This record gives structure tokens, C-alpha cells and sequence, in this order.
DNA sequence: GTAAGGGGATCTTGTATATATCTGACACGTGCCTGGAGACTAGGGAGTAATCCCCTTGGCGGTTAAAACGCGGGGGACAGCGCGTACGTGCGTTTAAGCGGTGCTAGAGCTGTCTACGACCAATTGAGCGGCCTCGGCACCGGGATTCT
DNA sequence: AGAATCCCGGTGCCGAGGCCGCTCAATTGGTCGTAGACAGCTCTAGCACCGCTTAAACGCACGTACGCGCTGTCCCCCGCGTTTTAACCGCCAAGGGGATTACTCCCTAGTCTCCAGGCACGTGTCAGATATATACAAGATCCCCTTAC
């Protein structure tokens, strides 16, 4: 399903950091980091959903795993 | 991987240590010093016992060859005549010279104005004016061949001297003969005397070359003749020079020519030099002593040495007036 | 006859003398504590809002919106320091073209 | 629920009478206030800690700042928190 | 005509960075972190709220990421960024030892 | 020439490498930096006493900040396939961390 | 007595004593400054944090607890100095 | 037995821990069974330190741990350099490395 | 001068039952109460936010472990829960 | 016949290793006192059951713009070569850090008390929060005006 | 000359700002117990100076390996067109599970009494520091032997 990160969605966010051009090796590395981010983040999030002993994941655990992390969010209810 | 499961360190660890300590805790027993319970099996552990055993092959072979190593009498004179035949064979033959030949006049090897020049120089001498000695080299600083009367045309001193003075600043460029060293305040890069010249205008300079410095006069140490008489010689003749830093120059060995066609060398001096091998044939012992062998096969006189007989007082410029007593040694006086 | 009044600012007082006390920060609270919880907030957002509508004036428009208070933070330097961490959602980037990147 | 819209909205008509907001910015504006109550407060409570105190006053809250704030910020904070605790006090 | 190479590029640029919506479909998006997150625990639920929030930070990590490595690439006299200015960038973050 | 011994350039660096990664010792003079540390000092407070263990803590730190300095420093040298470290390398590594 | 231009107290061969240790083998010869600056500023940070804890508590002497808070406030935790 | 980390078979003690929880402003109460959890976990960590660092310090071949084997020990082991990644050992060093680049060829 | 607590007691019994005939230093003990400070701190921190997201006024062994699973990267996490939960089970049966 | 390139022996230098001497810090013992353990009371936090109406997941049919594919060409990456100079290596010279005393005094730390300040609890009234509305601010569609290529 | 982007005119549509009503949280008032402000004393560690011995900093010369500019190639990204696909929109159903309320047992705070564990102080002896003499491991150069010419 990492596949479904095509190729023109990483053109435009190398476009909106200011690149130029772009090499045919970066999409793969993209998607490895992405993973990365996300499995961490997602981990967070469940424990913190998991102590509260509900099934459901809210806003306000993704807010607060990205807070451990020091990546404040501000927006969804912090 | 588990944290238990990467345990294999220990066991790792453990292995290493016991194989190493065993081995050289086992191994540094002397042979002869053992028992025969602990030595019965030195031999179990063969590269072990190959290894050390080659290295103190090399340790002793590099021991061994910084001793003293002599000839008994006998064969020093079966040798001493052969040396006299190929001397008298010989058609173009350079001198080279090192530390060792002015060691007998008390000189320390590897106050100096006290010494004079002994027999070797002597011989030297007597036997450049027999048509037998063309050029001579010398790493030497002491000036003791000057003394001797060689002429300086023939010799070339590839270290310098302590005894002359140069000045650059004429085209041609001077030199004085001093009878006092000019040793006292050189070091490297810094070759000023701090002395008034004669009329040049300019202080001179000593003549000395240290490590790292590349000689470039022309009137102490002349590096034109030397190589010609290197090429153009077919015997070479050293005496009391280890050889050490001589080796490092090509053109005096005449390395670019085929190893056949290399002139033959006769090294005379007691330790071990790296030409050893190629020598046609070396002799041991004092070359005072060889010398004096040598002069008396070939029926050569004894030059005597006089105090009265330097030719430095005669060849020694006068001082400028009021400069004498910047120096603080001991003048040459006849 | 409320606090806030006692000292002019228009942030409420007793909210903030609530949330320090039952905020498990220390064993007992002062009487004035509140009040200088309240001037530093108010003043701080004091300055982001008359930032954000400078930039609101800038573009013809009569409502602030995230991109503006976006712009700025991120233009000021003292406020980009203090949101140095802080994503801000639907904000936005500021307008940076490399020169080497430009045509000759 | 419980926010500080009302307080914000009541600044804005302060500083910029001709002005309106949307709802995404408002919310943005009471997380910002909500962080910085935060910090404030648990620095505060750390400097208390460390000095075997029980009791939060206003001279917590004034270091607190200045250790915070960056700049002139922390200037116009201080002088502004000092000028209306004088204000209160006296009134 | 044919516009020459780079002028499309800056044209899209500035677009981009004159821009406030998001540059990544949703349906995709919530599919992968649903995938993810199904190694954690079975059975799980979200909320629109959750996904929107995640799809924002990601979004703003990956940008931010882009502008190190253009950084990092430039330094080195190109144009084109390659993966070695990626890890390099990662590496000096901090986000990889 | 007398030519003596001597070492080709880049075997004394690579030889004070390994001895400076294998010690521990601080390497700064502690007067100068106590001198430096309360010439600083003394732009926010006059008259201001300082204990040993402040500076040494100080000294720590600073020379701690350094060493990771230098090592972010000689990678951005190396990803430009250089071997000397310029202070542009500094400049990028520093922007890239997160300062200035 | 006023302290004034200490930096230079810090010498060329200093800094190429810490490059060493972080793995450096060619050294430009404008690095020095960079590092001098450098230096200086984290130094005023510290310092400056350092000395407002210190004031806090009415006190007239820095204290090496008071340079352990101020490194912790900045993510540099220390060991080995007490806490 | 009476002393309460006897108990509970370690060797950290609860009742100092339990104090500690409770005058340190954390919640309003604390429950029975948190500080032998605590004091459980707190023992399990710096025992896996100590371990590593025993031995270092016996491949260098000393009897007495220094900072510089806990430096060592705590940099080479991936998730205990996770865990403490922004601290800093005072009188530790660094572990030696060399890029490959810059040995001679 | 006044009675100082340190944590030197426990960890140079931890240390025997580990290392049977091993010493430290001064400076070594210095930085492990400095180690066992800062751990405390940061799980006594994070247990009371787990309790006051959930408004709850008691900090309890589920929070504690909670907060261990948050902080502590993976085996080194699990092997705590573990040893934590044996620990636990031990005083209270007894 | 001549010369360029590969490899073994050698010299030197810096680092590691084995042995003895000694000294200060780690480890063990003693006194004692303060903090932790044992026993009992009361009261509010938390667990358990029940109900509802919100919200998340699932399926369906269009349509239409975004993604994928092919192609040609030009600009950028990369290797290779020549040249100049900046940086490393080593030596001689000059300076200031480090050490061991000697002394003084500010200022940190501890003790007693005594009063002003913060917590607690019952009344009570108004400020802020949930629902509904109404009308304009901004997005949308289209024609033309300026603007880099 | 010429496409891409901003500028102006007219329309629509739902979201921000007001208005109503009300109910809980901030305000009044008094009381009580204790934290900390202030005075005072003491003793310890931070500051200041002095003399000296020596190692590190500093200045300089030389040469060489590295950084930088220029040129050529080739290849791999970019711009454009055409076909394929799946995302997004609007609609409709259904049940899980989050959220609130009521009630009851029991777990934890608070208090008093008593004892033992841990902390400050003291003493000794042994592990690591230091000096000294060897061993060895790697780097730098020379010269002989092999191969294309
Ligand atoms: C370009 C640098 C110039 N340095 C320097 N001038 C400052 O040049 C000379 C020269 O380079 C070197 C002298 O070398 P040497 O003359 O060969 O003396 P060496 O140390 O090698 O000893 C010679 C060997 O001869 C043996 N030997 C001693 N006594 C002997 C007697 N009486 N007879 C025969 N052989 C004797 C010695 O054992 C020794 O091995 O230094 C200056 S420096
Ligand atoms: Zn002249």
C-alpha cells in the first residue's frame, strides 16, 4: 500500500521545498522514511489509546504522540 | 537478535583471551631453561614456535651486526698483499673517507682544535703524490686533511668545513682560510658568521650543512670534480666509513652503471656496511695499522707530521682589527 | 468588582487562579500569580493578532486566516524563534527561490 | 466546553477594530495559549522545587519568563506583568 | 513552441509555494496508515480527525526533509538531488546514528 | 642534500587521531577559558563569584558540543569529496541541525 | 581589573587538539574563527541562564547545580556533576 | 520479614521511593503497588548497565569500574545509546572511528 | 551539615550480585545516582500526565507501566515489564 | 638494447609490554538517630451495570481529472588533465600555564520566632455557554489587460 | 508575435457575529494554622598574591599533494500528447462503542508508637600510578628482477 504514494505527490512536495530536479532513486527512499515516520508515530498513538481502554483512536492521542516526540501540532484541540 | 542469545561475546571473549595468554605464557619459556614435564611438548604449537624462533633469528642477526668484528694477523697479511697487488693494478682509483680514520687522533665517532692529523692522513698524502690516489672524497669536518698538505683541487669535503669562511655577494664568490671554527652560533637556516669580511661589505658565512639543508658553493665542497673521478674511476678504496649516509648519494656509487660494470670496493673498517656484499674483498682491522702494512709491501716511506709543517698558518687571512675577540676558543699556533 | 477589572487586562483571573490550583504545580498558589499569568498572555496574543491582521491588510482581505498568522510568525524573527517546533496546520511556506537555481 | 474565544475576540476588537475571524484561526489561537500556560507554569513549579519552596508567587512567574521569553519580548512581558500586579495591588 | 528545460520547474515552484492545500490523495493515505497500523493491534478504529492530523505532520516532515537535502545538494556544486544527500541530511538531524 | 627521516603528510594526523580518540584527558587550558568564561560573565551581573565545579561543568559541556561539532563538520567535508574542512562545512552543519 | 579579549585565549592548537578527537585530518586556515564565534555564543547562552538562576535566589555566587539546570533547559543533559 | 523490599525479593528500596512519589507533586494519591514497580524496573536497568560495564573495565584488564567503561559500554549497546542519547558522561571519550576514506591506499 | 540521601547502598549491592569481585569509583557512583534520578524523573513525569489525560487523581502500577512501554525502546522494554510485573505478583501474594 | 614497473630486504621510529616501588583512595567497622514499619479509623475515588443516540464502516453509480505510458532531445553529471599554492612537517625560541604556600574575608548555611498570608466553607448572583438566525465576505465564472518567453 | 497570469464585473451561498435564556463557577465574608521574612552567629571556601620550573605555544622555511578551473561525452531527466483508471461526491443502512448516571465496597490518607537501617567518621592495606628497560609493528626507501619494447 506504499505504492499508493505515487510519483507526481513526491514531485510536488520537492516542488514545494524548492527543488529543482530530481534523481530516479529518491521515490523508494521516500517511501522508506514515510514507513518510518508513520510506524512510530502509529505506535505511539495505539499505546496511548490502549491505556484508556477504549477501541477507537482519536485526535487527541495522535496530538499527543507527536508531542513526545517534539513535533507540536497546533490546530486539532491541543 | 535476544539480548541472552547475544551471550556469544562472552564465550567469544573467553576463547581469545585463553588462547592468547596460553600461548605466550608457554612460548616465552626458554627451551633450555624448561623441565622436561613443562617442554616435553614446546613443539605442539608449530607456528608458534616457527614464529618466535624467526623472530629472534632477526633480533640476534640485527644484534650481532653491531659489534666489533676482527681478522686474526694472519689472515690480515694474507689479505694486506692482495691489496697491494690490486692497488698497483689499479688505473683510476678514488679515496673515500668517514669518521673512522681521524678516530685515532681522539676524535668522537657516530675542544677540537687540539688535534692534528695523524698517520692515515699522512699516507694519504704520500701516496696522492705517487700518482696512485687521483681524488678524495670525505664526509669528515674536522679539516684535518688540510693540514696534512693535500691540495684542495683534488678533494672535496661534500659536509663543509670549520675552518674556511665564504662570502656570495662577489660573482665569483670568496672564501678565507680562518684558523679558529666558526661552529659556535650555527644551526639550521641560520649559516651567518657575524664577522667582518675583508672588502666584500657583507658578513660572511659558515659552510657547515646540516641535515635537511642542500649544499649549493662551490670553493669547500665541490660537487662537479667528485662525480667526474666517481664515473671516470674503476677501483674505489673506502676506508673508515660505515657508509650509513654516504649510500644515500647515487652518482658516487655509480649505480646507473651495470652491476658488472660497477668498480670494485675494498671497504677496511670494523663494524658491518650495507655494501658489504659486493665488496671484492673487505678487510678488518684499524686502518692505521693496514696502512702502514700497505706502505711497507709497496716499499712506501713514513711521512712524519710537525707542528711547523701546517699550512694553514701560512694560508690563514688576517683578521679585520678589533675582531678577534668575538670567537671563544683555541687559536693554531706554529 | 471581578479581579481582571481590579487590574484592567480582559483575560479572566479566577479561571487561571483555578487552573494553577488544582494543576498539581505546588502545595499553595499566591494572590498575584494570576494576574501575571494573565498580562503575559494577553500581551503576547496581543502582538501575534496585530501581526496577523498587518498580513490580512496586506492581501485585501477582512478575515484572519491560518496562512496569515503563518506569515506572521514565520516573517518576525522573535516569534519565529518562539514557534520554532510548532507545526501549523494549513499554514503554509514562505516564498524561497535559491538563486543558484534561477536562470542566468 | 471551556476556551478562551471570547477573550481573544475581545483583544482583536482592541487592536483591530475593522476585523473579523474565522473559526480554524481561533482554534490555533487557543492552543497557542493553552502551550504557553504550560510552560510558564511548570517552570515556574521547577524553580519552586528547587529552592524548597510551597507556595507559587508572582516573582515564579517573573523568572519564568525571563527565562522563556526571547528577546524584547520578555522585556514588554515583564514590564507589562509588573505595571498591572501594581495596578491590582493598589486598586 | 517547446519551452526549454527549468522554466515548467520554477513555474511549478512558485504555484506550490504560493499553496495551502495538501499534495497527497486521502483515500491512499488512510489505506497505508490503517495497513500500518494493523501490526499493532486487530481491530481497530479511527477517527477522520486522527487521519487528517497524521496526513498534516507527515506532509510537513516530508517538505521540511526536501529542504535539507536541496541544502545538502547544492553544497555539493549539482542541481539534481540524489539519495545520499537524503541520508546525509538524516544523518545530521539526528534521525539516524 | 642531507636528507633525513621524515614522515609523509598524513600519517602524523591519522597517528594523533588514534591518540586523541583513545584518551579522555579535557583539551583546553582551564585559565584561559575560567578567564573567558567571567569576562562573559560579567555583561549580566557585576562583581559575580563562581564555585570550581561551575567552570569545570562549563569546560565539560563546551568542549562535549565541540567535538560533535567537528564531527557533523568533517561528514559535510567528505559528502563533497573533499578531505579538508572548511567553514562553509560548518555553516551547513549548523543550518542543518537546527541553529543560527 | 576588567577581563577583556580572552577569546584568543583559546589556541590554534587547541581546536586542532579537539578536531582530532572528532576525526578530522586537513584543517582550512579560516576555521579558527568560526570556531572562536562559535564558542562564544553557546558560551553567552549558558552563562546567561546560568546567571538568571543564580539571581533567582538571592544569592551572589554561581553554583555548578545552577549550570547542571541551565544545560538541562537546553537538551544537553550532563552527568557527573551532581543531580 | 519486614522490610518491604524483602517482600517483593529486591534490592532497591520501596519505602524511600514511596516517599519520594508521594512529596514530589505528582498526583494527589499513590497507589500500593507502584513503588515496588518502580524500584523492580529502576534495579533491572542500572543491573544491565553494571554488567556491561564489569565488563569492559575486565577487557582492559582492571578490577574497578571508571567512567570511561560506562562511556563505553553504554555507546556500544544500540538501545541503551537510544535510550540515553542527549547526555553527556564527564570523563568519557569518545569510541574510536576512522572514516575510510582518509587511510592510506 | 545535614544527612544526605545517595543511592550508593543499593547499587553496590546490585553491582556484587553481579560482578562478584568488582569495585568502582567515586566518579562512577556519582554518575549512576545522576542515572538513577533522571529515569525516575522522566517515568514519574510521564505516569502523572497518563493520569491527569485521564482524570484520574491515583498514579498506579498501570500507569507505571504505561509510561515504561513509552519511554523504553524494545526488549529492554519488555524484559522491565516483565521483571516489574514478577516483582508485583511476588509482594503481593506474599 | 633500453627502460618502466613489481616486490623483498632494511633502517628507523613510535608504541606496546614486563618488572618493581609506593601512595592515596576504596572498603570495612562503630555510634546513633531519624525515618520507615505496625495497628487502627474514616471517607471519598473507582469499579461495575445499564441505557442511548453518535459516529464509524460498508456498498453503490458517475464523471472527470489525475496517473501511467511513450518519445525525442538537450542540459547536466562525471571523468580526465594541468597548474598553482596553501597546508603539513620539523626545528629553534619565547612565554605563560600549573603547582605549592600564605592569608583574608565575603557570604553561604543554620536557628529562633512571630506575624501576615493562603486554605476552607456557606450564600448567592452574574458571566459564559448552548441554540437559532440573518445577511454579507469570499469563491466562482467569464472577458480582457499586462507580462515574461 | 504569443501563451500564462493577474484584473475587473456580476452572482450565489453558507459561515461569523448577535440575540435569549439559563445554570454552574467566581465573588464575599470570616476564621485558623503555619510558612517564611528577619535578626544573628559562625566557619568555610572563594579570591588575591608570590616564586619557579618546564612544557606548550609561536615563528619560520620547504615542498608536495590537494583544490579548482577547463574540456569532452553520453545519458537520463523534462516537456508534450494520448489513453486508462480510480479518487472524489452524493446517497443510503446498520450496529459498535463512547459517554453519562447510580450505587457500593475498599483502598488510601492520617496519626501514634517504636526500633533498626543507613549515614557521618575513622583506619588500614592493596590496586593503580610511575619509572625503566625491551620487544615489535608499521612506515619509507632502495635496489634487484620481470616484462614490453
Ligand atoms: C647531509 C647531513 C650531514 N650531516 C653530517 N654533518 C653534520 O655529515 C657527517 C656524516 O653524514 C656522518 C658521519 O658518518 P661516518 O663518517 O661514516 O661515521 P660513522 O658513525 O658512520 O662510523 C663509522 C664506522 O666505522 C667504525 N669505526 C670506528 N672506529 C674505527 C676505526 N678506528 N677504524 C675503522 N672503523 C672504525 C665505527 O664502528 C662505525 O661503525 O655524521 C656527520 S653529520
Ligand atoms: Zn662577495
Amino acid at each position: 500500500n506504499i505504492q499508493g504514494i505515487t510519483k507526481p505527490a513526491i514531485r510536488r512536495l520537492a516542488r514545494r521545498g524548492g527543488v529543482k530536479r530530481i534523481s530516479g532513486l529518491i521515490y523508494e527512499e521516500t517511501r522508506g522514511v514515510l514507513k518510518v515516520f508513520l510506524e512510530n508515530v502509529i505506535r505511539d498513538a495505539v499505546t496511548y489509546t490502549e491505556h484508556a481502554k477504549r477501541k477507537t483512536v482519536t485526535a487527541m492521542d495522535v496530538v499527543y504522540a507527536l508531542k513526545r516526540q517534539g513535533r507540536t501540532l497546533y490546530g486539532f484541540g491541543g | 537478535e535476544r539480548k541472552a542469545a547475544e551471550r556469544v561475546r562472552r564465550l567469544r571473549e573467553e576463547q581469545q583471551r585463553e588462547r592468547l595468554r596460553q600461548v605466550s605464557r608457554i612460548l616465552r619459556k626458554a627451551a633450555a631453561e624448561r623441565s622436561a614435564e613443562e617442554g616435553r611438548l614446546l613443539a605442539e604449537s608449530a607456528d608458534l614456535v616457527t614464529e618466535l624462533q624467526g623472530r629472534s633469528r632477526r633480533r640476534e642477526g640485527l644484534k650481532r651486526r653491531q659489534e666489533e668484528v676482527c681478522d686474526d694477523p694472519e689472515e690480515l697479511r694474507g689479505k694486506v698483499r692482495e691489496l697491494a697487488s690490486a692497488v698497483r693494478n689499479a688505473k683510476y682509483l678514488v679515496v673515500y673517507t668517514g669518521a673512522g680514520i681521524s678516530t685515532a687522533a681522539s676524535i668522537p665517532d657516530y675542544d677540537l682544535s687540539e688535534a692534528e692529523p695523524t698517520l692515515t692522513h699522512m699516507s694519504i698524502t704520500r701516496l696522492h703524490e705517487q700518482k696512485l690516489v687521483q681524488h678524495v672524497v670525505s664526509q669528515n669536518c674536522d679539516g684535518l686533511h688540510l693540514r696534512s698538505g693535500l691540495p684542495r683541487t683534488a678533494i672535496s669535503e661534500l659536509h663543509g668545513n670549520m675552518y674556511i669562511e665564504v662570502c656570495t655577494s662577489c660573482v665569483p664568490n670568496r672564501e678565507y682560510v680562518r684558523v679558529f671554527d666558526v661552529t659556535e652560533r650555527t644551526a639550521l637556516h641560520r649559516h651567518q658568521t657575524g664577522r667582518t669580511c675583508h672588502k666584500c661589505g657583507t658578513q660572511l658565512r659558515d659552510t657547515i650543512v646540516h641535515f635537511g639543508e642542500r649544499g649549493t658553493l662551490g670553493q669547500p665542497l665541490n660537487w662537479e670534480a667528485a662525480t667526474e673521478a666517481a664515473s671516470r674511476a674503476d677501483t674505489i678504496l673506502c676506508l673508515g666509513s660505515s657508509l650509513k649516509v654516504l649510500k644515500k648519494y647515487p652518482r658516487l656509487w655509480c649505480m646507473t652503471k651495470p652491476p658488472s660494470r660497477r668498480p670494485k670496493l675494498y671497504i677496511v673498517n670494523l663494524q658491518w656496511t650495507p655494501k658489504d656484499d659486493w665488496a671484492a674483498l673487505k678487510l678488518h682491522g684499524k686502518c692505521d695499522d693496514v696502512m702502514r702494512l700497505l706502505m711497507a709491501e709497496l716499499g712506501l716511506e713514513i711521512p712524519a707530521y710537525s707542528r711547523w709543517q701546517d699550512p694553514i698558518f701560512s694560508l690563514a687571512t688576517p683578521l679585520r682589527a678589533g675582531e678577534e675577540g668575538s670567537h671563544s676558543r683555541k687559536s693554531l699556533c706554529r | 468588582k471581578s479581579r481582571s477589572s481590579r487590574a484592567g487586562l480582559q483575560f479572566p483571573v479566577g479561571r487561571v487562579h483555578r487552573l494553577l490550583r488544582k494543576g498539581n504545580y505546588a502545595e499553595r498558589v499566591g494572590a498575584g500569580a494570576p494576574v501575571y499569568m494573565a498580562a503575559v498572555l494577553e500581551y503576547l496574543t496581543a502582538e501575534i493578532l496585530e501581526l496577523a491582521g498587518n498580513a490580512a491588510r496586506d492581501n485585501k482581505k477582512t478575515r484572519i486566516i491560518p496562512r496569515h498568522l503563518q506569515l506572521a510568525i514565520r516573517n518576525d524573527e522573535e516569534l519565529n524563534k518562539l514557534l520554532g517546533k510548532v507545526t501549523i496546520a494549513q499554514g503554509g511556506v514562505l516564498p524561497n527561490i535559491q538563486a543558484v537555481l534561477l536562470p542566468k | 466546553k471551556e476556551s478562551y474565544s471570547i477573550y481573544v475576540y475581545k483583544v482583536l476588537k482592541q487592536v483591530h477594530p475593522d476585523t473579523g475571524i474565522s473559526s480554524k484561526a481561533m482554534g490555533i489561537m487557543n492552543s497557542f495559549v493553552n502551550d504557553i500556560f504550560e510552560r510558564i507554569a511548570g517552570e515556574a513549579s521547577r524553580l519552586a522545587h528547587y529552592n524548597k519552596r510551597s507556595t507559587i508567587t508572582s516573582r515564579e512567574i517573573q523568572t519564568a519568563v525571563r527565562l522563556l521569553l526571547p528577546g524584547e519580548l520578555a522585556k514588554h512581558a515583564v514590564s507589562e506583568g509588573t505595571k498591572a500586579v501594581t495596578k491590582y495591588t493598589s486598586a | 513552441h517547446r519551452y526549454r528545460p527549468g522554466t515548467v520547474c520554477l513555474r511549478e515552484i512558485r504555484r506550490y509555494q504560493k499553496s495551502t492545500e495538501l499534495l497527497i490523495r486521502k483515500l491512499p493515505f488512510q489505506r497505508l496508515v490503517r495497513e500500518i497500523a494493523q501490526d499493532f493491534k486487530t481491530d481497530l478504529r479511527f477517527q477522520s480527525s486522527a487521519v487528517m492530523a497524521l496526513q498534516e505532520a507527515s506532509e510537513a516532515y516530508l517538505v521540511g526533509l526536501f529542504e535539507d537535502t536541496n541544502l545538502a545538494a547544492i553544497h555539493a556544486k549539482r542541481v539534481t538531488i540524489m539519495p545520499k544527500d537524503i541520508q546525509l541530511a538524516r544523518r545530521i538531524r539526528g534521525e539516524r546514528a
